[PDB]
RNA sequence: AAACUUUCAACAACGGAUCUCUUGGUUCUGGCAUCGAUGAAGAACGCAGCGAAAUGCGAUAAGUAAUGUGAAUUGCAGAAUUCCGUGAAUCAUCGAAUCUUUGAACG
RNA sequence: UGAGCCCGGGUCGAACGGCCUCUAGUGCAGAUCUUGGUGGUAGUAGCAAAUACUUCAAUGAGAACUUGAAGGACCGAAGUGGGGAAAGGUUCCAUGUGAACAGCGGUUGGACAUGGGUUAGUCGAUCCUAAGCCAUAGGGAAGUUCCGUUUCAAAGGGGCACU
RNA sequence: GGGACCGAGGACCGCGCUCUGCAAGGAUGCUGGCGUAAUGGUCACCAGCGACCCGUCUUGAAACACGGACCAAGGAGUCAAGGUUUUGCGCGAGUGUUUGGGUGUAAAACCCGCACGCGUAAGGUGAGAGCUUCGGCGCAUCAUCGACC
RNA sequence: UUGACCUCGGAUCAGGUAGGAGGACCCGCUGAACUUAAGCAUAUCAAUAAGCGGAGGAAAAGAAACCAACAGGGAUUGCCCUAGUAACGGCGAGUGAAGCGGCAACAGCUCAAAUUUGAAAGCUGGCUUCGGCCCGCGUUGUAAUUUGGAGAGGAUGCUUUGGGCGAGGCUCCUUCUGAGUUCCCUGGAACGGGACGCCACAGAGGGUGAGAGCCCCGUAUAGUUGGAAGCCAAGCCUGUGUAAAGCUCCUUCGACGAGUCGAGUAGUUUGGGAAUGCUGCUCAAAAUGGGAGGUAAAUUUCUUCUAAAGCUAAAUACCGGCCAGAGACCGAUAGCGCACAAGUAGAGUGAUCGAAAGAUGAAAAGCACUUUGAAAAGAGGGUUAAAUAGCACGUGAAAUUGUUGAAAGGGAAGCGCUUGUGACCAGACUUGCGCCCGGCGGAUCAUCCGGUGUUCUCACCGGUGCACUCCGCCGGGCUCAGGCCAG
């Protein structure tokens, strides 16, 4: 508040007198009188450059790098290693991006929780379910005293179709702890890298993988970026044939003896 | 997880509610469950307690224990059960503060009024199940 | 710049998505209101007066009354039926008044009325 | 601030207002848009479903991929093609598809009853007396003093006698 | 050697730090528009079986009428409620009332 | 190396930590710093003048300062006497307590607790006006309000009558 | 010939020699006691040696002066706007979605119309990094003579 | 003599209304200084704070005497850029708009000026049997018609309608609606651990003797019970009067706001001497008029609007009112001064100033009884999981202090290096590996056959193996390596 530590009377004695040049209280019939105030050193004081609401809370990014982010999200998600490396349990689940049948997500079949549990375990994310359901515990610090008492790992993203699949799914959903739903249409960089780690698994759609190339090539402005490199593999990068045969003779061994 | 923006989940409010809450409402509160005989007998879960019931106690240090019910001390949230006392030091004996969600009914106290509150908890179970159902 | 009392005259827009909810809200309430309806007037084409935007058209206030009775539309009957009126505005042109008269006549087209009671 | 305080302070209770609103926020009745709106959709998504216009001025953003709401001369005179100085006044005589729009388009094309006003029954024996003295002269009804003391025109008292039924 | 001064430890004191908690504050957002001569805001004095403050009420005074709920209040004391009932309650709602002296205050 | 980190023993009772990023009201020996608490000084300085106290007995666990009797002193009617006005407000009286206050103590107290106590036609107020002040008639002033007090105010009483 | 201190490294590679091997690119072999408070360590005290009370301020430096009874908790370069340098990132003669509008699992995320902000609409001589078919090509940039506005 | 009109008065006449509070935001009046810069002075702070008056849920503004110079736009309000631009400033400190353009929201109207003049057709009262009866106001003008991108009057031919019930619907309150207290362990108490299940459009939150989706309240969606007031409304009763209205045409008309504009002047204000606006004083208008712009274009040509009368929702603001929901906020020296009988105790003549202070325990079960004591209390005893929780109460640091234990001490202590004494301690070791024998006891010796898998040549099973080969134990022997201190 900007009238904390200000709602009081006070005023410096002096010079000459032996006591610190600090503004005190008046009166003198109280506790209060005489006591120091208006400073950021003295109790029931001032803070030092008190808090305001013009803080710039939000960040501007820029729209394209939060599309080149989004598009480095999926391919993460994509990539295998990288989900268990964010902390999935992906092992009992073949075919890493993930495509479950269209008229299998699609009404009341996934409408009903019991069911959407149901096709989770059939499919593979059973593991990550139970472990998001056994991860649940309590927070440590004032969180529990300002609403966030819990919090436990985050489970599989289904990416799904509004037009095709029809958006009842996240009705059968919605109930399982850390699984979440998401439109084809609309991704989310929080959901993608949790805590900004890259390889969430997903769970997608038939109709998700058509209307994902679909949106990808509808988006204005933004083309797919072009990597400043085309083969990532350096072992064959540099064991090539080429680099090898134009390479010179080696000047020493990993490991060199030491002479004197 | 919470829908309708009339509700709130906040913890300061929720215990500002329940412990500055009405007689009425701590009488909602400490509503408690029925037994299994009585479950399928009125097709009901849980009903408010009240003086006339019988209870069991099946939670707390006096493990499985019958008794009627002598009063219901809204107040502090507690019921007294008839014969479940402990003594002081002068040997004067004192109910011992039970709460309904440790003790279960086995007989109840039967009126107009409670048989109402009967029958409006049944019709609304049944016509759920048989909506659910067809 | 901060000779002023700033501080005491600063203002910041943390309603920016409130406002937003709040004016969809009034839009849905209009058009619950005016259900069949569109929720706006059909507004003229006009251009725009100086040299450096005289090259592009906007939409302008209200049809004028030569064009409408050009068009066919009684001047009471116009805002009954949906079209915002200026009686301020002259024409001065035959490219403007047949602008607005098709437009108008776009509108008929595609207009439904029903039969009072 | 003393004033809330003091709410929390005394036992009297807190009136909870519940969530009126000056405005509705759905069309409501036994009409055709109110038994086919959809409460859990926006306006543009209704408008598109039912094939009518909700907007009719210039897209201030970009829509749904889906949305359908958000709209010789020989005197060489420009509105010769536009042409299809007394016009009707209380109407306008205009000239696959969603069954929302079929509906409105069926309920505005559906024959009305006219209510045809009548005339009052003095001015139909003054009629009867102008017609029993004159016959047919509507200028002799009309130069007539005593029976038309309105001084009445011809053709309007033609006309009231064609309304009346005596020609 | 004891006493005294000082160092370390154990236990016991003084004091209220740390940790934990929070029916509180602070900031933001959303719906709505309602004081008074039909006597307001504020001030005062009274009212409980046993109360000083806080709270409620006004000689109908920790309150009456009505509606709803449905078996209490509670620190003690005394009465209830027949429970197959116009009905407990420091209950809730609230459309009817009562509403001391002043205070714009008006013989 | 170091800022520090980890373990054991004792106490305790309800939440907390490692790792990668994010964020900040983030690190103290000083500021005659702020708040609170605690020492040496220190059982030290000190607890004044109003000449003065003593014996027996009583109550009480406890008596220099609580009482009764007896002495020895004092105020000396311009009192250390008896009543009022103003101010205070239950301090008045009886019974009980000795936690705190009465620079020592206390069975005592203007302390604390529980009860009680103020009776008017003749006493005072209530009535009258004094110096003075306020309202009203007017007139100023942006206005809160100011001047104005008998003013160029239609301002107050009483009677009689065959109706 | 006598004594002291030290033993870094960890398969072979090397220089060599007195070459069946070696003192030659860094210590091995033999043996004894104990195997537990014995070595080692932490505290308290003694002993020999060493050793101004901290901070501030002034000055070339001292001295003076100032603050310091002790302890716990609090406590002082922060936030915003406008400029500017460098580093990272995206797009690049373009760039900036978030005024506003459209969705939304609803202050999040996703999408976008028209504007608007800022920026954009010719050589010779000699060097020169880097290539070369080893005959020469010649980035950036520089010095001079240039060409044009 | 009497009666009207005008003006001014009385009444505890009949019926009404204003004052005060609140003031977060809003409309006016009034009105500084600290500060910054500059030889000085204007300027800046600031048209701000303080003071006074007046409203609302918004206020205010508002339907051009506007902006423009274009192909024009078209009431008001607000956001973005315009723009730190124009402009005024010793062209200092600096100050500082607006048109256009993108957007949000959009809604237009009432009078005065005209004679109803073939009819004051208008309205306040108060007496009513609620149907109409009178008293009056008013002609110095109350109705209807009209309000200048208009209008009136005639003629003409089409096209237009008014009331009263009203099922039902929407909004908001309320009633009701899922599933473990199954078994074992720890515990004073499972809400902890393990096992087995269930619900889930509900795994928000809270309570319950410790971390509870399934014990309880609630929480999600659809319905469902009754109630409240507003608005919409399918239909059904009626309607009336030669009543009202729109348009068209024209050998007829067309009234538009004065001590106001403007001129001079003083003060104030603005970026704005064509004075940017405002106010005061003096003078004081016009009717093919007036105002503001454009323009060297040859004369003040052209362009654009009608001032001095009035109303009006929305987009806009908000530290206040009735609530509600939230947070990368604070966590009892923090956060509002106030988490508590806090604007309280207390201080001041008064205006005013203004604190400190949260936590036993799951449950008071807040210690019966005995004894010492005058008593306060103490000691036994008891409750509790705990009194190492006794209402001086969660945990319980340091400063400071007492007791006990050990030690040091000839006019300071404290600190560094290195021993020594005493006390007290962490490590390390307890044997590991490999060969020679015998006793065994078993099951996965080599090779081959089939299947499977795979790095396509490696494995895995099942059979084969039949125990001079494998695999573990025991009773022995030997090798090597093993801790501390040393020669």
């Amino acid at each position: 508040s900007e009238k904390a530590g200000h709602q009081t009377s006070a005023e410096s004695w002096g010079t000459g007198r032996a006591v610190a040049r600090i503004p005190r209280v008046s009166g003198g019939g109280t506790h209060r009188a005489g006591q120091g105030a208006f400073g950021n050193m003295c109790r029931s004081g001032r803070m030092f450059a008190p808090t305001k609401i013009w803080r710039k809370w939000h960040v501007k990014i820029n729209q394209g790098q939060k599309r080149f982010a989004t598009a480095s999200a999926l391919a993460a998600s994509a990539v295998a290693p990288l989900l268990m490396a964010r902390g999935h349990q992906v092992s009992t689940v073949p075919e890493v991006p993930l495509v479950v049948d269209s008229a299998a997500v699609a009404g009341d079949a996934v409408a009903k929780t019991a069911a959407a549990y149901k096709l989770l375990k059939a499919i593979g994310a059973g593991p990550d379910v139970e472990k998001v359901k056994k991860s649940k515990k309590l927070r440590a610090g004032k969180g529990k005293m300002r609403g966030r008492r819990h919090r436990q790992r985050r489970g599989p993203l289904i990416v799904y179709s509004p037009e095709h699949d029809g958006k009842e799914l996240v009705k059968g959903f919605r109930n399982i702890p850390g699984v979440e739903t998401c439109p084809v249409d609309a991704l989310n960089l929080l959901q993608l890298a949790p805590g900004g780690h890259l390889g969430r698994f997903i769970v997608w759609t038939s109709a998700a993988i058509k209307q994902l190339d679909a949106v990808y090539e509808s988006k204005k402005g933004f083309f797919l970026p072009a990597n400043i490199v085309s083969q990532a593999d350096l072992s064959r990068l540099i064991n090539s044939t080429e680099i090898q045969s134009v390479l010179r003779a080696p000047k020493g061994e990993a490991r060199t003896k030491r002479a004197c | 997880m919470k829908v309708r923006p009339t509700v709130s989940s906040s913890r300061r409010k929720a215990r500002k509610a329940h412990f500055s809450a009405p007689s009425s409402v701590r009488r909602v509160i400490m509503s408690a469950p029925l037994s299994k005989e009585l479950r399928e007998k009125y097709n009901v879960r849980s009903i408010p307690i009240r003086k006339g019931d019988e209870v069991q106690i099946v939670r707390g240090a006096h493990k499985d224990k019958e008794g009627k019910v002598t009063s219901v001390y809204r107040l502090k949230y507690v019921i007294h059960v008839e014969r479940v006392t402990r003594e002081k030091a002068t040997g004067q004996t004192v109910p011992i503060g039970i709460h309904p969600s440790n003790v279960v009914i086995t007989k109840l106290h039967l009126d107009k009024d409670r048989e109402n509150i009967l029958a409006r908890i049944k019709a609304g179970r049944e016509q759920v199940a048989k909506a659910k159902g067809k | 710049h901060f000779r002023k009392h700033w501080q005491r005259r600063v203002r910041c827009h943390f309603d920016q998505p409130g406002k937003k909810v709040t004016r969809r809200l009034a839009r849905r309430a209009k058009a619950a209101a005016l259900a069949p309806r569109p929720v706006d007037k059909l507004r003229p084409i006009v251009r725009c007066p100086t040299v450096k935007y005289n090259r592009r058209t906007r939409l302008g206030r209200g049809f004028t009354l030569e064009e409408l009775k050009a068009a066919g539309i009684p001047r009471l009957l116009a805002p009954t039926i949906g079209i915002a009126v200026d009686h301020r505005r002259k024409n001065l042109s035959e490219e403007s008044l047949a602008a607005n008269v098709q437009r108008l006549k776009d509108y008929k087209a595609r207009l439904i009325l029903f039969p009072r009671k | 601030r003393e004033l809330q305080k003091r709410k929390r302070r005394s036992s009297r209770p807190t009136i909870r207002m519940p969530n009126r609103r000056k405005k509705a926020l759905n069309p409501a009745g036994n009409n055709i848009i109110a038994k086919s709106w959809n409460k859990k959709e926006t306006l543009s998504q209704n408008y598109t479903r039912f094939g009518l216009v909700a907007k009719l001025g210039k897209a201030t953003g970009g829509t749904a991929p889906g949305n359908k709401a958000l709209l010789s001369e020989s005197d060489a005179v420009p509105q010769q093609q536009q042409q299809e100085n007394h016009i009707r006044q209380h109407d306008l005589e205009l000239e696959s598809k969603p069954e929302v729009l079929r509906a409105l388009e069926r309920e505005a094309t559906r024959p009305v009853e006219k209510t045809v006003r009548h005339q009052s029954e003095r001015e139909r024996e003054w009629l009867q007396r102008l017609v029993d003295k004159h016959g047919d002269d509507v200028a002799a009804m009309a130069r007539d003093r005593k029976l038309n003391p309105y001084q009445q025109t011809a053709s309007d008292i033609k006309r009231r006698l064609k309304k009346a039924g005596l020609l």
